[PDB]
């Protein structure tokens, strides 16, 4: 069809079958890097704008207000142009100049923070910013809104449902909000009533779900697998939901990253080089030898050409 | 990392 605007455009990515990881071709990708704003993000940055037009928190001449400038800041500010609304920005000063770029690009009201406040000063100024005028600014808040998930029960979900027949045995997504595994497993196991394995990935260096379950101390850390691994369990996670979590570590999913270009010819993220890690470990247990496994790859190489995966 |  023809789409209103790009917003409904989001979705309908493809899977790809890996030939250099798994057993006789047991892992398949889903390239979540093709979308409007080229993440996976796209979907959610699309539907929370959707819902809170639905619920009437968001209006004609409402300015969205947010402190994401990673996969979310984009994907709210192409929803934002697609769709008439203002947005605000918050990010710290030091964020690279490739990002402030983009942003403004794409028509955003970019709001610097304070670098020596890091993430937490940028978070306080567009909670404050909204605080000053609640009636003009709405903040749609990723972490809980349940419209994120949402979108993956509605789309992701059974668009790996339709694309494998049914077949897919496992799915393995690491978790940054928690939407996606929590979405696409609700629609799998509920709405099409396949007892799959639902896995979590997150990072060795901060790997709080694994505490979590375990019922140890929780002791986030830091590490590169950007897009996952927030130090916290968020709302926007269905433990219930959960069956394995997996932890990579940093530099692996760098090197298996690399692979995937090299080897593959799939321009894909750090965090996607994690889920294909974690993944692949899973794929060489005898007990998933004849089991399709499904990876979600959240986005795409050339976002992250001045990080350490180039 | 909530950077996301």
């Amino acid at each position: 069809a023809i789409y209103a605007d790009n917003s409904y455009s989001i979705g309908n990515t493809p899977l790809v079958r890996l030939k250099h990881f798994g057993h006789n071709g047991n892992v398949v990708v889903k390239i979540e890097g093709r979308n409007p704003s080229y993440s996976v993000k796209c979907r959610i940055g699309a539907n929370m704008v959707w819902q809170a037009e639905k619920d009437g928190t968001l209006t004609k001449g409402k300015e969205i207000v947010d402190a994401t400038s990673g996969n979310t800041g984009i994907a709210l500010a192409y929803v934002a142009a697609a769709r008439g609304y203002k947005i605000t920005l918050t990010m710290p000063e030091t964020m690279s100049l490739e990002r402030k770029r983009l942003l403004c690009g794409l028509g955003v009201n970019l709001v610097l923070t304070e670098g020596a406040k890091g993430m937490k000063g940028a978070i306080a100024k567009a909670e404050e910013i909204v605080a000053s005028d609640p009636s003009r600014y709405v903040m749609l808040k990723q972490f809980e809104n349940p419209a994120n998930p949402q979108i993956h029960r509605e789309t992701t979900g059974p668009e790996i449902w339709k694309d494998t027949d049914g077949k897919v045995d496992v799915v393995v997504a690491g978790v940054g909000t928690g939407g996606s595994i929590t979405g696409i497993s609700r629609a799998i196991k509920l709405d099409f009533g396949k007892q799959i394995t639902s896995v979590a990935v997150e990072p060795v260096e901060s790997p709080v779900i694994s505490q979590t379950l375990a019922g140890e101390e929780v002791k986030p850390g830091p590490h590169k697998i950007q897009g996952i691994g927030a130090g916290f369990i968020p709302k926007n996670l269905d433990l219930s939901i959960i069956d394995r979590v997996e932890t990579v570590d940093s530099d692996t999913a760098l090197a298996t990253a690399r692979r995937l270009m090299a080897e593959e010819g799939i321009l894909a993220g750090i965090s996607s080089g994690a889920a294909v890690a974690a993944a692949d470990r899973l794929a060489k247990l005898p007990e998933f030898a004849d089991k399709l496994i499904v990876v979600i790859l959240p986005s795409a190489s050339e976002r992250y050409l001045s990080t350490a995966l180039f | 990392n909530w950077n996301i």
